[PDB]
């Protein structure tokens, strides 16, 4: 009788249907990935618009059952995630200018390509092309030149498409009865309705604003020590006061700074842990890489993988006649197929990233068991941070001797820690300013706090004062220097990953005092600790059936994003660095320019 | 003193849908389970009211072995007490049960790609099952009060649905082929017995 039972029984049906469609979607997307033949990209697209085509029509039998009149919050959050229509409750004329939109901006930015003045003939795509340049070119010139050119030749395209589309996408926010677009995205971290776990979408803007406060010293001894390094590597193009250029931080937009480790290396004559021989010298195959693996997560109480993903899963590329996409991914079709595809060599970097694919399937795992629409990370950053916690606690030097595969006389000392350390420091602490400061940029554009005429001044600006990069020329208000990264031309929502960042440092320290861990932060190993497995694991269980709030609280007994275990973790290096910043300016001002001369 | 078709009710081409539920009555023979029950290739066999050991020299009057494919995760829902949907719209066993549950993966026979789409379960139900009772209604399940006059749409349903079976799919998600006895009681002799 009651609106309540309508909505049961509405979801009760949606789930049973739309799992077989999903997993058709997903056989289909697969056996493509595995097999690239033009009947397969056809079943695949096929597939495809089916299950799009039945959610489009439940989402419109949804929006008949009103969200007032439900208490059940996981069957009001599983209306509400199917509710959510989307562009079709736009008119249709406008859904189809947003679409054309979207899709001629992910080809301007997937067929982009750079061409040399020099040769009007070759010229290069973004990967491999002007990715590898970028991360490999020690010279000055060259990385400016790929780095100026790929955004005025591809951004100045997308800069009007951005402009209508984000009038359009406010359109669709404003008649969904959300603020803006960036109301819509901060929407993941929403929670209502639940007493002393909730959770409002401008209380994310000041957590984040809040979090970033606490890790502005860390960020600013490191990147004052990649200064120092940087300026004894480019002798004339950096200053020591002034802010670090942005196409010397080792990629296309500094995002991560990973390939600055061989200028940055404090200890340049102590030797790295690369551990690819020992496996070579063993008879070591993927299959090794992947039981060993398997083992490190049943060491701390995680199950191992089923044998569905032995049989059906891509391990290895599979020769010259059948062609695949070696993208290193996590499977779950649905229907209890968990599956890797990822052409496995035998290296250290494969090895580790066998534990992260791993942990990503035992997230899947983890939730299967609720109901199909809230089979998700609690948030939009809970997956890639489980993954990347257990890659950190299995490239561990204990780790690595535990499992045979270093000699039990080497040494771990002072060297070797800082050498891990900064390492890590380039990969995790060099993208939060990035990450915060894109996704406010993002969010001050969509509540309209920056007019059109302003987009890129403003944009240069928050990268001065929040990340200390600085363009290395000037940028008009004709480019969308944003768009040029692939997550805001091709319409991703980009603040998981700093949530991510905090998340998985959090969760280690966690994990580490439930291990009894006892010295510094970085040398935990959570094997043989199935109390951080009883920890992680009671948070993997729920999906998004809880408020991220409550799922964090379940491993950190904090209710709130925490930035405290992250500068714990970083804390020797975080010391190294104050030593070697004594007579050293820490912090940047923002007046200097690479092009102000 | 023959034997019982026991073959073809645990090895029959294609199984029966649970909704419908297929039932044998198994009647009149000699019947040694202990070859069901010791050939280690049912991945679950689960006596509830006697112990498989003692069940060869114990005399049954009658003896119904329903069977059906349902999912593997559903097989819990096969037990005397347990709510779902299979147990509570399609098969419901009473709390009271005697006989035993043997369901063994099936994800060769029962599954094949481009998924097996032969077996319904019904997903909706006015009111809960009885034991043993089988419904075979195709009515449109109304799910507030405005008729639907034997058509779909907006709140009203079909209450079958089918099961996807592909052989790629996970233990829990694979075609489980589930045979479920339950022995009689009667001052009737008791004829399936030895
Ligand atoms: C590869 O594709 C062809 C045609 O698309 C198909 O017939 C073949 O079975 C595929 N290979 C495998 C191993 O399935
Ligand atoms: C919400 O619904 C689920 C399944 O529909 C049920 O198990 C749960 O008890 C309900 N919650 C409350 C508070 O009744
Ligand atoms: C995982 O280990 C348990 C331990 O007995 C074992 O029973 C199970 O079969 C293992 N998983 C697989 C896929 O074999
Ligand atoms: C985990 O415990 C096993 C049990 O013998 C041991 O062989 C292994 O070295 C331990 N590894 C770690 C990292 O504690
Ligand atoms: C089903 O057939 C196999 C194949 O011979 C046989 O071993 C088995 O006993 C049969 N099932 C029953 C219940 O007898
Ligand atoms: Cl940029
Ligand atoms: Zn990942």
């Amino acid at each position: 009788s009651t609106i309540e039972e309508q909505a049961k029984t509405f979801l009760d049906k949606f789930n049973h249907e739309a799992e077989d469609l999903f997993y058709q979607s997903s056989l289909a997307s697969w056996n493509y990935n595995t097999n690239i033949t033009e009947e397969n990209v056809q079943n695949m697209n096929n597939a495809g618009d089916k299950w799009s085509a039945f959610l489009k029509e439940q989402s419109t039998l949804a929006q008949m059952y009103p969200l007032q009149e439900i208490q059940n919050l996981t069957v009001k959050l599983q209306l509400q995630a199917l509710q959510q229509n989307g562009s079709s409750v736009l008119s249709e004329d406008k859904s189809k200018r947003l679409n054309t939109i979207l899709n001629t901006m992910s080809t301007i930015y997937s067929t982009g390509k750079v061409c040399n003045p020099d040769n009007p003939q070759e010229c290069l795509l973004l990967e491999p092309g002007l990715n590898e340049i970028m991360a490999n070119s020690l010279d000055y010139n060259e990385r400016l030149w790929a780095w100026e050119s790929w955004r005025s030749e591809v951004g100045k395209q997308l800069r009007p498409l951005y402009e209508e589309y984000v009038v359009l996408k406010n359109e669709m926010a404003r008649a969904n009865h959300y603020e803006d677009y960036g109301d819509y995205w901060r929407g993941d971290y929403e929670v209502n309705g639940v007493d002393g776990y909730d959770y409002s979408r401008g209380q994310l803007i000041e957590d984040v604003e809040h979090t970033f406060e606490e890790i502005k010293p860390l960020y600013e001894h490191l990147h004052a020590y990649v200064r120092a390094k940087l300026m004894n590597a480019y002798p004339s193009y950096i200053s020591p006061i002034g802010c670090l250029p942005a196409h010397l931080l080792g990629d296309m937009w500094g995002r991560f700074w990973t390939n600055l480790y061989s200028l940055t290396v404090p200890f340049g004559q102590k030797p790295n842990i690369d551990v690819t021989d020992a496996m070579v010298d063993q008879a070591w195959d993927a299959q090794r890489i992947f039981k060993e693996a398997e083992k490190f997560f049943v060491s701390v109480g995680l199950p191992n993988m089923t044998q569905g993903f032995w049989e059906n899963s891509m391990l290895t590329d599979p020769g010259n006649v059948q062609k695949a996409v070696c993208h290193p991914t996590a499977w779950d079709l649905g229907k209890g197929d968990f599956r890797i595809l990822m052409c496995t060599k035998v290296t250290m970097d494969d090895f580790l990233t066998a534990h992260h694919e791993m942990g990503h399937i035992q997230y899947d795992m983890a939730y299967a068991a609720q109901p199909f629409l809230l089979r998700n990370g609690a948030n939009e950053g809970f997956h890639e941070a489980v993954g990347e916690i257990m890659s950190l606690s299995a490239a561990t030097p204990k780790h690595l001797k535990s499992i045979g595969l270093l000699s039990p006389d080497f040494q771990e000392d002072n060297e070797t820690e800082i050498n891990f350390l900064l390492k890590q420091a380039l990969t995790i602490v060099g993208t939060l300013p990035f990450t915060y400061m894109l996704e406010k940029w993002r969010w001050m554009v969509f509540k309209g706090e920056i007019p059109k005429d302003q987009w890129m001044k403003k944009w240069w600006e928050m990268k001065r004062e929040i990340v200390g990069v600085v363009e290395p020329v000037p940028h008009d208000e004709t480019y969308c220097d944003p768009a040029s990264l692939f997550h805001v031309s091709n319409d991703y929502s980009f603040i998981r990953y700093y949530t991510r960042t905090l998340y998985q440092f959090q969760f280690q320290e966690a994990l580490c005092q439930a291990a009894k861990h006892e010295g510094p932060l970085h040398k935990c190993d959570i094997s043989n600790s199935t109390e951080a497995g009883q920890k992680l694991f009671n948070m993997l269980r729920l999906g998004k059936s809880e408020p991220w709030t409550l799922a964090l609280e379940n491993v950190v007994g904090a209710k709130n994003m925490n930035v405290r275990p992250l500068l714990n973790y970083f804390e020797p290096l975080f010391t190294w660095l104050k030593d070697q910043n004594k007579n050293s300016f820490v912090g940047w001002s923002t007046d200097w320019s690479p092009y102000a001369d | 003193t023959n034997l019982c078709p026991f073959g073809e009710v645990f090895n029959a081409t294609r199984f029966a849908s649970v909704y419908a539920w297929n039932r044998k009555r198994i009647s009149n023979c000699v019947a040694d389970y202990s070859v069901l029950y010791n050939s280690a290739s049912f991945s679950t066999f689960k006596c509830y009211g006697v112990s498989p050991t003692k069940l060869n020299d114990l005399c049954f009057t009658n003896v119904y072995a329903d069977s059906f494919v349902i999912r593997g995760d559903e097989v819990r829902q096969i037990a005397p007490g347990q709510t779902g949907k299979i147990a509570d719209y399609n098969y419901k066993l009473p709390d009271d049960f005697t006989g035993c549950v043997i369901a063994w993966n099936s994800n060769n026979l029962d599954s094949k790609v481009e998924g097996n789409y032969n077996y319904l379960y019904r997903l909706f139900r006015k009111s809960n099952l009885k034991p043993f009772e089988r419904d075979i209604s195709t009515e449109i399940y109304q799910a507030g009060s405005t008729p639907c006059n034997g058509v779909e749409g907006f709140n009203c349903y079909f209450p079958l649905q089918s099961y996807g079976f592909q052989p790629t799919n996970g233990v829990g998600y694979q075609p489980y082929r589930v045979v479920v006895l339950s022995f009689e009681l009667l001052h009737a002799p008791a004829t399936v017995c030895g």
